[PDB]
């Protein structure tokens, strides 16, 4: 079936910018009726997708007109011509050419900021969690940008990739950065079985990594 | 031209899932338009579940299509759709869309109207009250001009919680994460930044109410 494959899949624009994102199909997605059922939709933020192009080209009814769709065959683009705060969310290409229909995987459109490092803080285990043998370690990285960046938790100096829980925020109303937390569990026992723990996060504002640890014992 | 799609909210796995899309403004079958259901699993992209055309004729996605029935009843302006035995794979958005066209020309079709969406969550937990922790720095991080302080709220079903900061009054630099479903249950939590000299001087309490328990529990951060 028909891979549809969006590039890029994260577009940082700034506002009144023009912007344009591929979709490339693995194969031909011309109908036998001659016709090519490639459309765009957007999804923003709580919302369900809305149709933005069809037939490659076609603006749907109500669409800025600063919206168009380009392409035949196989590559195909959207372009917004001048990107307004209302146009942020993802976009999907999607072909019904062919059952079963298939989405691109979405190009999140961002606005454009400058480099922000994270504020990165480490938080033991509450007294109260550990009357309960399981014991969270909760890493924040906070008021980031690019999105792009590497947790890494070490147990003991040895990296440990099982028990981990992350969750992320959009990008913030008043700042544009990006925000995550990360919560390694264990139970109570192995907790205090062990006795450092770090949160090392990897982004592109420094060459080095930023660590934060503590000693159980400390 | 309205779409409403309804569903059961939350089941167990093993169990069959029954949606219904209730269409209005318009007629299924003077309008002849198709019907397809679309689901999105949390934080992921978009996936095509089946179709239904006007003559009642079907397509479905081949990888769910044992599990699936797609239907219709055209006199009560619905098209339902049924998953078999759902497991912790099917927790999604699931959307009815219309393939609309414009006046006659039918084969110009494409997904004019979608609904709001009808969330499903698969899990075997019973209602459970969150796990509310506060997390205060490290016994060492509170040098530099800014203090961070959390709360994590574990452990819980269904969703939603509320979290406020001292009731709502601290409301700049608070970060609060989308929860996160793992093994049947629920882990959100939640970050305050504020300067070195308001903690510990000044009480900050994290304040958790879960209304499927019945819920409200406060927590003062506290220097370790």
């Amino acid at each position: 079936d028909v891979l549809m494959t969006q590039t890029p899949l994260s577009l940082p624009v700034n506002l009144g910018e023009q912007a344009s994102i591929s979709c490339r199909s693995s194969q031909s997605i011309v109908h036998s009726n001659g016709h090519t059922y490639l459309e765009w939709y957007l999804q923003r933020p709580g919302q369900s997708p809305k149709l933005l192009i069809y037939q490659v080209s076609t603006r749907f009814s109500g669409v800025p007109d600063r919206f168009s769709g380009s392409g035949s065959g196989t590559d195909f683009t959207l372009r917004i011509s001048r990107v307004e705060a209302e146009d942020l969310g993802v976009y999907y290409c999607f072909q019904a050419s062919l059952v079963p229909l298939t989405f691109g995987a979405g190009t999140k459109l961002e606005l454009k900021r400058a480099d922000a490092a994270p504020t990165v803080s480490i938080f033991p285990p509450s007294s109260e969690q550990l009357t309960s043998g399981g014991a969270s370690v909760v890493c924040f990285l906070n008021n980031f940008y690019p999105k792009d960046i590497n947790v890494k938790w070490k147990i003991d100096g040895s990296e440990r990739q099982n028990g981990v829980l992350n969750s992320w925020t959009d990008q913030d109303s008043k700042d544009s950065t990006y925000s995550m937390s990360s919560t390694l569990t264990l139970t109570k026992d192995e907790y205090e079985r062990h006795n450092s723990y770090t949160c090392e996060a990897t982004h592109k504002t420094s060459t080095s990594p930023i660590v934060k640890s503590f000693n159980r014992n400390e | 031209v309205t779409l409403k799609e309804s569903g059961p909210g939350l089941l167990k796995p093993s169990q069959t899932l029954s949606l219904t899309c209730s269409f209005s403004g318009f007629s299924i079958r003077t309008s002849k338009v198709g019907v397809s259901w679309i689901r999105q699993p949390s934080g992921k992209g978009l996936e095509w579940l089946a179709h239904i055309y006007w003559d009642d004729d079907k397509r479905y996605n081949p990888s769910l299509e044992s599990r699936l029935t797609i239907s219709k009843d055209t006199s009560r302006d619905m098209v339902f759709m049924k998953i078999t035995s759902v497991d912790t794979a099917d927790t999604a958005t699931y959307y009815c869309a219309r393939r609309g066209f414009y006046g006659r020309k039918y084969e110009v079709n494409h997904f004019d109207y979608w609904g709001q969406g009808t969330t499903l969550t698969v899990s075997s937990a019973k209602t459970t009250a969150p796990s509310v922790y506060p997390l205060a720095p490290v016994c060492g991080d509170t040098t530099g001009s800014s203090v961070t302080l959390g709360c994590l709220v574990k452990g819980y079903f269904p969703e939603p919680v509320t979290l406020t900061w001292n009731s709502g009054s601290l409301s700049s630099g608070v970060h609060t994460f989308p929860a996160v479903l793992q093994s049947d249950l629920y882990t959100l939590s939640s970050s305050v930044t504020v300067t070195s000299s308001t903690w510990p001087s000044e009480s900050i309490t994290c304040n958790v109410a879960h209304p499927a328990s019945s819920t409200k529990v406060d927590k003062k951060i506290v220097p370790r």
